[PDB]
């Protein structure tokens, strides 16, 4: 499973 | 009588249907809409008028204007994952206590795609 | 008050108290989260090595030590096959379903591959 | 990410 990356 | 985690579970599912309805699938607008009731603040915060176009491209198993169940988990994952992140490095050393119902809104609004 | 919200606070929050301080759960935290959080299901496995097997599965899952995205990849696992589930038996199909949790009573149609 | 599979 591919995960789309957010960042903080 | 359902467990916390059954409970949360099953509002995954079910939030998905209600949004894709009979056909199944998630369109590009039905992922928006389904976005601005459930992340309230979450799309418009980005600085960024295509972010749901930018997330939509970088879903799992997502590739003909179609997003599916797993393809929506992915999202999920993406967004607890940063979340739980920040609130080890930022919150977790800081308090016994934490909101429900405030928490995770409150982490979301310090997130921004990739 | 979003109830996707309120059900990813569930998740994290139910990761850290069974992590604790250490911030990852063993084989046997992981089973202690099971029994509490997926109530019958360990025991609906035909397996005394269930959990064994389901951590050898675990995404990111190597040394002993479940960290917070293998715990959701068991969420994702568990959940995914449960729509799958869902959509075959109880969307169209038409439904009367009277229990108090489908998701309950899904997972107790599941066993690991 | 890597998925257990469950079945039915």
């Amino acid at each position: 499973m591919k995960i789309p990356k957010f960042t903080f | 009588m359902p467990s916390q985690m059954e409970h949360a579970m099953e509002t995954m599912m079910f939030t998905f249907h209600k949004f894709a309805g009979d056909k199944g699938y998630l369109t590009k607008e039905d992922l928006r809409v389904l976005m601005e009731k459930e992340f309230p603040g979450f799309l418009e915060n980005q600085k960024d008028p295509l972010a749901v176009d930018k997330i939509m491209k970088d879903l799992d198993q997502c590739r003909d204007g179609k997003v599916g169940f797993q393809s929506f988990f992915s999202l999920i994952a993406g967004l607890t994952i940063a979340c739980n992140d920040y609130f080890v490095v930022h919150m977790k050393q800081e308090n016994l206590y934490f909101q429900g119902d405030s928490t995770v809104h409150e982490i979301l609004s310090k997130l921004s795609l990739e």
